[PDB]
């Protein structure tokens, strides 16, 4: 992973195509809850 | 003791030459133009700009066919441009390097130049093979050359640092005629369109007006009150006005004896570097420090235009023989055509 | 030491004995010159484009 | 026409007192920056004081320092030279000079033996 | 045609320009100096460290050109002709040990004139020697041109040759105090002075030339990107 | 669903680790178990056991806490509504509300960044081309940097515009949306290499070779737009054989420090040419005798000037706190000296310089 100063700009764009337009076609949140692990 | 009587016999004679002046003074020159519809602003833009220097210019001169100019800077070069189509003629690379000043000869052939290294070389451009090389090196003086203008293929005068001016001859090298009486550097000198008068302005705040043929100040014009760094002629050869570093431009006549009008202003504190006349005379045209350049009418004292084309001090300027337009050099390596 | 002050006089003195006119007479002489070449002044008015070759 | 003339001067007793006047004409006062400059016998010129546009700068050389004291008007185109306790090591011709061009702190030619813009200036000698 | 005589003006400008550039890559690479003096100042000798108005000795120490200008055949007013070493790199000053006052009153006119204001000085205080037996003597001390010697103070910086009168040295530093406060009293960052010392038998004055030289250069590079 | 196939390789990995971890248990104990996302080694009854959240799921994040009770009285966490063995997972959950709003802070604050350097840098450049009278030998270099700048914040605002908020381009991944990041791998890559050009030639007139003028820029040229070549061109092949993603919008690989690399050393070396210049200021300043406290002033003001020309807020700040609070001011004030650094070098370099304002000022006051 970048963690350096300069690899900061992809980092910002990385985070927000995930966070808004999930890559899966379902663009489902993973669940976390009792009947999963 | 005998200082006395000749000192006193000396001042006798200015208050009476200062009484004959102002007796022969009734009406200024301002006063006879008041009924004449002023000029009010002239629209003058650059049109041609030259790229082609290192160094400082100090001094350039036209032609008689006003298509060629030279001009002289600190690195040892004379460029002899092309005042329409921005081409680079002549590259004299002079053997010194603190060139003061130069000159274009009315035939085209000949070019001065002068400065620290107190000796004149005339440089030859109808030579053989092409190579432009010194042809006589002007020695003899024991000061700085500050100025200089061609007369003919062989008589030159020459305004140098020693407060002499020498009308030197060419393929022989030695001077015909040494015009004595300054008591200051001579700066600029001009020549009348007769080729046998010559005023030349010093150091000492005074312009005389000198003789070829006979070889002596015949008229001594004053009324500055600084060192004269430059002077030019009327069209008519019966006036001349000239600048000096008290921000002042004073017209004389040579007929009269005496100034007319001064072309001065209140926020001009920077002196005068180079003047020049246009053809019916009207149009007076004086560099300054500042940058910049103006246009005065020399009939009424009324500032026509300022030139605000250069960035640097400008340090020389002419118009054309014909007078289409004024060239103007500065201390930033860039000269303008402007018109 | 003397040769200065005695040459001084006599230039002087050959400074003196000139004929000088009124001002009038020479205001009038610059006027005129002055108005007599307006049309060969290419600086007191503009100069129609295409003829002067700085365009 | 500059014109520069040099008034006083003469004979003084040692330790006495003198004072020299400056009458100028030709030119503005208030523009140009005024000096003094001195010729002792068999020697060159020695600059003395100078004074500023409107006497605030004023500086004097190491000889006279302090006990000369020089001031101007602009109104009358006066230039004054005050002396005290004259020695006779002092004994020259005293010129007004002033230095070329106006509103410039540079100060130059003034120590030349060929300069037009001073006077031929008055003769102090000190003696018995 | 014109075409002809056009096309010979653009081939004959070429080559101008490239001569232009020729010279212009062998002039950059180049430092003007001025070799000022008084009369009688001994400049000469620095001449010997490597008619006509200028004297022109083109000496190269590390592989630097530098070019020095002789004053020698010129006039006493220097008025007009200064304004032409308003690009020289440095103007080296050269005082002999009334001259000395002479020498502080055309320091201050060239440390004040209006064109000279961006142009840096190299001082050399030429006649080290004879000062100080003069001093020594005392049959001509400096005491009647300056009767603020007295008063003076030897600054605790005094780094002199080992062996010497601490008068010499205090008569050293009161001389170049007097340069140096004419310096900062106009100083304004544009141009600084360097004063140093000199004998008749002293071989390190291209050295120093050539450090006070690179301290110039090395400090109108940092007023470029206001740095200082 | 790359994403997905990465992911599984990396838990079924972790699933082996500790499946020999376990064979060297020796000999109130909560055997050691393997939850579906990560294993749990051996504790003594202890109570919230932590660790790192597992990086194989995009919508996790790493710097979070797993929480998970084990013998309590001799049994694990059970869940009161399953009734089953369960791990605390819920704070590991990037995209929650908080962490999102402060992304799109950081989206805006790249946006009025990069916009705002563009209509400050189109200015500074073109007065330096119009104005003829300012051509030196380092004023080339400027319209160079200034070039390089306008042409990095233009690619990424295209990229933060016409990529990023859309979700269809980057399930297609066609091949302009790689060839756009390879353009903008490459003008980022050679913006921090002119960096270094810049702090090449300032320690080329201060400290070494200050007499020799007309330095050959053709290295200068060759490290500015052409070095930048390699390193882009060797990390783009070895993207497309070993860690090929959508719209090459990954940074969880380590091939990007092909890029990165040299260009942290190539800061690294810039930072060392800072404290040479300052060094040696401080020094031409000794001998002037100036005053103590003026000397301090002098130093830092030519220091924070050339913090964004050689780019050394990369070097002084390499380190991102974990903290929520401490990395929530890292990130603003990171994204405030990236951003908004082409506005800074415009100011000072081109608004402040004094030769620039007097030549404007003499140019417009001559109407
Ligand atoms: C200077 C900072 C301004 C911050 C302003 C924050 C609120 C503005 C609206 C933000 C909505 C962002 C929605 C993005 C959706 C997406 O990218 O898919
Ligand atoms: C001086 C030049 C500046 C150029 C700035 C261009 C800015 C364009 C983008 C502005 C924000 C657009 C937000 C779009 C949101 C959406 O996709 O719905
Ligand atoms: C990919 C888009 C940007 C491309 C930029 C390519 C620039 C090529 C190299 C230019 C070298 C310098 C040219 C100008 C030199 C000068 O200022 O005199
Ligand atoms: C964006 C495409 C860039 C392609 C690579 C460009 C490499 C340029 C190398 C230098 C070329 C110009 C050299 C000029 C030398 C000089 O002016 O002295
Ligand atoms: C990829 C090439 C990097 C080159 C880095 C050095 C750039 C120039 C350094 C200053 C000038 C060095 C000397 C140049 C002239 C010479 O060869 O003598
Ligand atoms: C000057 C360059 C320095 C760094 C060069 C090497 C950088 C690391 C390369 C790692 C290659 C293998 C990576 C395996 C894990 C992964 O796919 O991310
Ligand atoms: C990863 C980057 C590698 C290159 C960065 C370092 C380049 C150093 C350049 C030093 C130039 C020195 C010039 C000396 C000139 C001389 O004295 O001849
Ligand atoms: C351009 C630089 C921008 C820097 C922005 C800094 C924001 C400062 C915020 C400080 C918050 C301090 C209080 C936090 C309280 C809390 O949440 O516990
Ligand atoms: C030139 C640099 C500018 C830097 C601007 C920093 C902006 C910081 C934004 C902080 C937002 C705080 C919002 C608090 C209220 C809320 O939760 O909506
Ligand atoms: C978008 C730009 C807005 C204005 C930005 C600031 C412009 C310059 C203001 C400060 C001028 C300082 C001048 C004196 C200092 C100096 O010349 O170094
Ligand atoms: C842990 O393992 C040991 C040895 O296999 C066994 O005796 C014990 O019952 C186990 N405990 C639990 C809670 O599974
Ligand atoms: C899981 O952890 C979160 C964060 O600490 C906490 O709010 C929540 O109550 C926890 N859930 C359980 C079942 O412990």
């Amino acid at each position: 992973k970048c963690n350096t100063a300069t690899c900061a700009t992809q980092r910002l764009a990385n985070f927000l195509v995930r966070s808004s337009n999930n890559l899966g076609p379902v663009l489902p949140p993973t669940n976390v809850g009792s009947n999963t692990y | 003791s005998e200082l006395d009587q000749l000192r006193q016999e000396a001042e006798q004679l200015k208050n009476q030459i200062r009484d004959a002046r102002k007796a022969c003074a009734d009406a200024t020159l301002s006063q006879i133009t008041n009924n004449i519809d002023p000029v009010g602003r002239i629209q003058m833009r650059t049109r041609r700009t030259l790229r082609g220097h290192l160094a400082k210019i100090y001094a350039m001169h036209w032609g008689t066919d006003s298509r060629l100019l030279v001009s002289a800077s600190q690195d040892g070069k004379l460029i002899i441009w092309d005042s329409y189509t921005t081409n680079k003629v002549h590259a004299i690379p002079l053997r010194s390097s603190w060139v003061m000043t130069c000159a274009y000869a009315p035939s085209g052939n000949y070019v001065a130049c002068g400065g620290l290294d107190n000796i004149c070389s005339i440089y030859n451009l109808k030579t053989r093979e092409g190579n432009v090389r010194v042809s006589r090196e002007l020695a003899g003086h024991t000061g700085y050359l500050s100025c200089c203008r061609f007369l003919d293929d062989n008589q030159i005068v020459t305004s140098s640092g020693d407060t002499t001016c020498a009308l030197w001859d060419i393929e022989t090298g030695q001077q015909t005629t040494t015009f004595t009486g300054h008591t200051g550097d001579v700066m600029s000198l001009s020549l009348a369109p007769d080729t046998r008068l010559f005023v030349s302005g010093a150091c000492d705040a005074s312009a005389k007006l000198w003789d070829v043929r006979e070889g002596m100040c015949r008229q001594t014009f004053t009324g500055h009150e600084s060192d004269i760094n430059a002077i030019c002629f009327f069209p008519n050869g019966n006036a001349f006005a000239t600048g000096s570093d008290d921000a002042t431009c004073r017209l004389f006549d040579l007929r009269a004896d005496q100034e007319l009008m001064t072309y001065s202003h209140d926020n001009i504190i920077c002196g005068i570097t180079s003047v020049s006349f246009s053809k019916s005379g009207r149009l007076l045209l004086a560099g300054y420090d500042d940058f910049n350049c103006n246009v005065w009418d020399a009939l009424k004292a009324d500032r026509a235009g300022v030139l605000a084309g250069h960035d640097n001090r400008v340090s020389c300027l002419g118009v054309t023989d014909d007078g289409m337009a004024v060239a103007t050099g500065s201390w930033d390596s860039f000269l303008k055509i402007w018109n | 030491s003397i040769a200065q002050a005695r040459k001084l006089v006599e230039q002087l003195k050959m400074e003196a004995n000139i004929d000088r006119i009124k001002v009038s007479k020479a205001a009038a002489d610059l006027m005129a010159y002055c108005e007599a070449h307006a049309k060969e002044d290419p600086l007191l008015t503009p100069v129609p484009a295409s003829e002067n070759p700085f365009r | 026409q500059v014109q520069l003339q040099e008034s006083g001067g003469g004979l003084v007793q040692p330790g006495g007192s003198l004072r020299l006047s400056c009458a100028a004409s030709g030119f503005t006062f208030s523009n140009y920056k005024m000096n003094w400059v001195r010729q002792a016998p068999g020697k060159g010129l020695e600059w003395v004081s100078d004074i500023s546009q409107s006497g605030a700068s004023i500086s004097y050389t190491g000889s006279v320092k302090g006990r000369f004291t020089i001031s101007r008007d602009n109104a009358k185109n006066t230039l004054y030279l005050q002396m005290n306790s004259l020695k006779p090591e002092d004994t020259a011709v005293y010129y007004c000079a002033r230095c070329p061009a106006p509103f410039t702190r540079d100060c130059f030619d003034v120590t030349s033996t060929t300069y037009a813009y001073r006077g031929q200036g008055t003769q102090v000698t000190v003696s018995s | 045609d014109q075409r002809n005589e056009e096309k010979a003006q653009r081939e004959a400008n070429k080559k101008i320009e490239k001569q232009l550039q020729k010279d212009k890559q062998v002039y950059r690479a180049t430092h003007r100096l001025l070799l000022l003096g008084a009369g009688e100042s001994g400049k000469n000798t620095i001449v010997k460290q490597m008619t006509s108005g200028i004297f022109e000795t083109k000496f190269q120490v590390d592989k630097v050109n530098f070019h020095m200008f002789d004053v020698g055949g010129q006039r006493d007013e220097r008025r007009k002709w200064i304004q032409c070493f308003n690009d020289v790199t440095a103007i080296i000053f050269v005082v002999a040990s009334n001259r000395l006052q002479a020498a502080l009153k055309l320091f201050d006119s060239i440390w004040n004139n209006k064109w000279l204001r961006d142009t840096s000085v190299i001082l050399f205080l030429n006649k080290q020697d004879l000062l100080a037996e003069k001093v020594l003597a005392g049959k001509s001390k400096i005491e009647d041109y300056f009767p603020e010697f007295a008063r003076y103070t030897t600054p605790e910086d005094a780094t002199p040759e080992p062996g010497e009168d601490p008068r010499v040295t205090r008569a050293k530093y009161f001389i170049r105090d007097e340069f140096l406060r004419i310096s900062t009293a106009s100083g304004d960052g544009r141009h600084y002075c360097y004063p140093h010392f000199t004998c008749s038998v002293d071989t390190e004055n291209i050295r120093r030339v050539f450090n006070d030289c690179r301290d110039i250069i090395q400090r109108m590079h940092l007023r470029q990107y206001e740095l200082l | 669903p790359f994403l997905y196939v990465v992911g599984r390789k990396k838990m079924m990995d972790a699933q082996y680790k500790c499946y020999d971890r376990m064979q060297q248990l020796p000999a109130p104990y909560c055997n050691r178990t393997w939850d579906g996302w990560l294993c749990w080694d051996d504790t003594p009854a202890g109570v919230l056991s932590y660790q790192f959240c597992p990086d194989y799921f995009p919508d996790f994040d790493p710097s979070e806490k797993v929480t998970k009770y084990c013998d309590e009285k001799g049994v694990w966490f059970k869940h009161p509504e399953n009734n089953r063995t369960w791990s605390n997972y819920t704070m590991c959950n990037a995209f929650t509300p908080e962490k999102l709003k402060n992304a799109y802070v950081l989206y805006y604050l790249a946006i009025v960044g990069h916009s705002l350097s563009i209509f400050t840098l189109v200015i500074s450049l073109g007065i330096f081309v119009f104005f003829r009278s300012l051509g030196c030998q380092r004023v080339t270099l400027h319209k160079n940097m200034f070039l390089t700048y306008i042409l990095n914040s233009m690619i990424i605002i295209i990229h933060l515009v016409e990529v990023v908020p859309n979700g269809e381009l980057v399930r297609r991944d066609p091949v302009s949306c790689k060839i756009l990041h390879f353009f903008h791998q490459y003008m980022m890559a050679c913006n921090y290499f002119w960096m270094l050009c810049e702090g090449i030639y300032l320690h080329t007139l201060i400290v070494v070779a200050v007499f020799t003028e007309k330095q050959r820029l053709r290295w200068y040229y060759l490290l500015g737009w052409g070095f930048p070549l390699v390193p882009t061109t060797i990390h783009a092949i070895t993207r497309a054989v070993y860690f090929n993603d959508n719209c090459w919008l990954s940074v969880e690989t380590h091939l990007l420090y092909i890029i990165h690399g040299p260009v942290m050393a190539a800061l690294v070396v810039n930072f060392f040419f800072l404290l040479n210049i300052v060094r040696v200021l401080v020094t031409k300043m000794r001998e002037t005798h100036e005053a103590e406290s003026h000397m301090y002033l002098k130093a830092v003001k030519a220091t924070m000037i050339l913090v964004p020309l050689l780019g050394i807020q990369f070097v002084v700040f390499p380190w991102r706190p974990s903290n929520k609070m401490l990395g929530k001011i890292y990130d603003y004030v990171m994204h405030s000296l990236i951003h908004f650094q082409g506005f800074f070098v415009a100011t000072i370099y081109c608004f402040c310089n004094n030769e620039v304002q007097t030549t404007v000022k003499r140019q417009w006051a001559q109407f």
